[PDB]
């Protein structure tokens, strides 16, 4: 609830909408595995990949961003 | 029995005179030798008079005694390196004097050290004393800060200091103190927090402190 | 003779005796094993000798240090008295290194014990210290507080030179010449 | 002659032999075995071997190291209990590994314990060190600390040159001949 | 004479003679098997030892390494003692291996313990190593950090060259003449 | 003669006589049975031995092997055991089969323990070797790290030729004369 | 019994002095040899008076007592090589004195040593000690800075150091100090969290300019 915003785009407004649950994604963090995370948060996707390698996106943005689908059975 | 017999083996770390209030005087090099001597007498192994004697002790009292009687001479420091003729320097600025009374002092001090022969009067330079200060200081590359007073000149030497520099700064301050006393220069030391470390700024004639994003401080 | 005191430790003697000797007067003292020692002065000094002691209460306390609240023989330690310990043994081991410096006869340090609250829930407080020493005749105290306050700025993970308390002082003339008996 | 001190250990009573002969004062030490050491001088010297005892507060407290106040013999320890004991043993190795290097004749080194957090959901603070040290006589103490500094860093995984405290003395004079017998 | 010592051991006896004989002073070692060795001096050296003792902290304090803090004697043991002891005798196989190297007398070397986090969820920090050691006279120490820091640097799964701190000092002079005796 | 050590065992008394021999120190090797070995020398050299025992630090303490701290007989084990165990007997084979190479006296290998981490969840990371070997006098050393290399590469299932370190050595000159005899 | 039957069978190692004031004068090379000979004068082994002295130790009293009688000349150091006959060194530029005058201060410091036929006095060039100086860091390749003033040269050398620099550094530093002493050229030896060893630019529109020598350091964050 905050009129100040403006937005131009998809990608714009799914940002911003995705930081508004920060402030949960936060407390989930916490509380939660880092390993068993980063395994559902894997297995979303590694049925699709043909490769091995993990290092292809450097880590400050995943740590951050784990999905909250991969946070919650974690937690 | 003579008294030096009494002192130990090794002969020359001490040195005794004759005085003329007829009392041996013992001159020591420093604490710890003061002691050793003051427990001979002490423990009254020697039956005539006898004193100990050292330098920062007699620069002690002589100041008191010149505080009552001339109580606006202008002077740095008296040196025993010969006991028997100390030398006294005088500001040749801060004090003006007619040998008649540079005389009269000298025969009074004299009157003081019943152990010294003579004392030699010479006059010292001020702007020597200041620039060899601010030179010391400029060859450890210390960063300082100088005040000039009507009477004196202060150093002050202050921030968040090393350790290296603490070292080198309290090296050299026992130094210059040593020769010059400490009644025209003095040296102040001032450790204190560091605000800047992680911390965005501008600098020069509008400087101020970003404290984080949105909090900004000026200081004075 | 009369009787001063009786039953005291060797550390209690020798503090008695050397406060005696300051005043000019003349002690005595006595060994009796498994009782201890006693100390006895003449009659022309006995009232002297009273005025005093009461004057340092005398004899000396033990020395009390916080350990002894916690006793580390216990069934159970909670994280208070656990961390309590702690502070209370590095405590000493500081007092122990600065004694180790050159000029400094003997120290005290005081630590800023949070630990009067389990620190739960609440974000821990910045730490405090304090400090006392002696130090030998001649000694410039004003350029050797510095240094002090550089050592003990590392030994935490958080203390500003605002908050070291520093105070110092210079030992007293020496007594060598011993007093005089009674006539 | 007259008894200072009894029921010595060995290292106590040649501390008290060095600081009494430091001042002139000749003394004499006794074994009784079970009964330990016994401290003697003559009468002259009496009143100022007391003021000293006074002064230096001898005989000397044991050394205290953190390790004791959590005895390992225990039937539970906490992990605070556990780290306690680690960092009090790399606090003993490192002052061991500092009196090898040259000219060192000893040194004392403090560690940050940060082991009274809890360590709960929340990053560790940074480690900071202290360390004292006494050189030989005609040694470089300004090009020295350099070696100091260098050789701690690398001990711990985060450790800036900011963070350590260094301070360096020399060794006094020595004392070679021996005191004067009383007349 | 006087004695000094009792109930030395052997690796202390022989370590308190070499620090007298280096300063002029003929020393003796007397053996009473199950209440070890004794040191005795004559009179006019006896001032002189008494000194030496002191400033040199004699007799020597016996080895630390941590694996003595975590015995493998426990009733119990948690993933932290198992880490440190593992960590602790790494130490040791290393520095026995550098002695084998061409010209060094002895070393020492030291580990990031980082074991006191027990890496719950938090994942590991890189090692860091320190190294000390002593050389034959002649050496060229500038060209020999080289070949230590290449050997160390693939002892672990992950170090840098800039992580590694090496300090390296020669062989004081030889002591071979004996002391006199006193007159 | 002076007693240098007592109670040695058979190979602490080899490697002290070997030392003393190469100096031109005469020593003297005595079998006490159940109470071992004993050193002797004669008093002109007793200064000299001594300061050579002090900067070798003889005697000589034994080796050190990981498996020490986690003896395979016990009652229990886990992974983090069994697993030290494993590796710390990989490498005792590996440097026995090197010193089976043409013109190897000895050597010595070193391999990166990742078992201080458990590798459960955690991705296992890659090996690193190192190792020290003594060649006889006239060896292509050049020439002969190649094969080394060769050789260490396929012994684990991933290894680079850039992580792994050696460093080779030549023998000493041979003493082969005799020490002459105090006069 | 003579002194020199006492000290030793390594009679080399020391030089036995008749000092005009009818003392012996032991002459040693350090620290440790000089408590070497302490011990046998303080035990008591001699009867007669002596005396133990060494280079660092004169220079020091030396210098005190010239703190005294002429605190304003300007010299380097007392050379003991041949201790019958020492060698004393004197600025050129920043003294100013007549043959007379070098006289009289000759014989004031052959009566300060009564073990010593004469004093030489030599001049030398401050341009030269300074040019020693950084030809020295220049062949060690050391990173340093040089300050410039009225009385003297300060070498700064901070930063990140690596373990080979700081060795070389304190062996040509110690090499130096025993040739030419502390009083004309100082060298500060300072580790910082800074990568770039004391350098330090400013960047602007026409690219990179070098900033002044100065007190803060920006700490690396790499």
């Amino acid at each position: 609830e905050d009129e100040d915003v403006t937005f131009n785009d998809i990608s714009s407004l799914s940002k911003h909408v995705d930081e508004g649950l920060d402030g949960y994604r936060d407390y989930l963090i916490k509380y939660s595995d880092r390993e068993l995370v980063q395994f559902f948060e894997n297995a979303q996707l590694k049925r699709q990949y043909g490769e091995e390698t993990e290092t292809v996106k450097r880590d400050k943005d995943e740590i951050e961003k784990p999905s909250i689908f991969a946070l919650l059975p974690a937690y | 029995a003579e008294l030096d017999s009494l002192l130990g083996q090794e002969k020359e770390r001490f040195q005794v005179l004759p005085g003329r209030d007829k009392m041996l005087y013992v001159a020591a090099q420093n604490e710890r030798d003061t002691l050793w001597a003051r427990q001979v007498l002490a423990r009254g192994d020697y039956d005539k008079n006898a004193r100990v004697i050292n330098e920062n002790e007699e620069n002690k009292r002589i100041s008191i005694w010149l505080d009552t009687y001339y109580p606006q001479l202008a002077y740095y420091r008296i040196h025993f390196d010969e006991p028997r003729k100390p030398v006294f320097w005088l500001s040749r600025q801060r004090n003006t004097m007619s040998k008649k009374e540079l005389e009269v002092l000298s025969q009074k001090l004299r009157a003081l050290m019943p152990y010294a022969d003579s004392v030699n009067i010479t006059l010292m330079d001020d702007v020597t004393a200041a620039g060899q200060a601010e030179a010391g200081l400029k060859q450890q590359a210390l960063p300082y800060s100088r005040r000039n007073h009507k009477g004196g000149v202060t150093f002050v030497i202050q921030g968040a200091l090393d350790d290296v520099e603490i070292l080198r700064a309290r090296q050299f301050v026992d130094s210059y103190y040593r020769t010059w006393g400490g009644r025209y220069v003095q040296f102040a030391i001032e450790l204190k927090d560091d605000w800047l470390k992680g911390r965005s700024f501008q600098y020069g004639a509008e400087g101020y402190i970003k404290m984080s994003p949105g909090h900004w401080y000026f200081p004075s | 003779d009369k009787d001063l005191l009786k039953g005291l430790d060797q550390e209690q003697a020798n503090e008695v005796i050397a406060v005696l000797q300051m005043h000019n007067i003349e002690a005595n003292k006595i060994d009796s094993g498994k009782l201890g020692y006693s100390i006895t002065v003449a009659e022309p000094d006995f009232t002297a000798a009273v005025y005093w002691i009461k004057t340092y209460q005398l004899p000396p306390r033990p020395r009390v240090e916080i350990a002894q609240m916690f006793p580390a023989d216990s069934l159970v330690s909670s994280p208070r008295a656990e961390k309590a310990r702690l502070y209370s043994a590095i405590e000493q081991r500081l007092e122990q290194s600065l004694q180790t410096m050159e000029g400094v006869l003997s120290a005290r340090v005081h630590i800023s014990y949070d630990i009067d609250a389990g620190e739960n829930g609440r974000p821990p407080k910045p730490v405090h210290l304090s400090a006392l020493a002696v130090y030998e005749r001649g000694s410039p105290l004003a350029h050797q507080i510095s240094d002090i306050k550089r050592f003990l700025k590392n030994s935490f993970a958080d203390v500003d030179y605002d908050n070291i308390s520093v105070v110092l002082s210079e030992r007293s003339d020496a007594q060598l010449q011993a007093p005089g008996t009674p006539v």
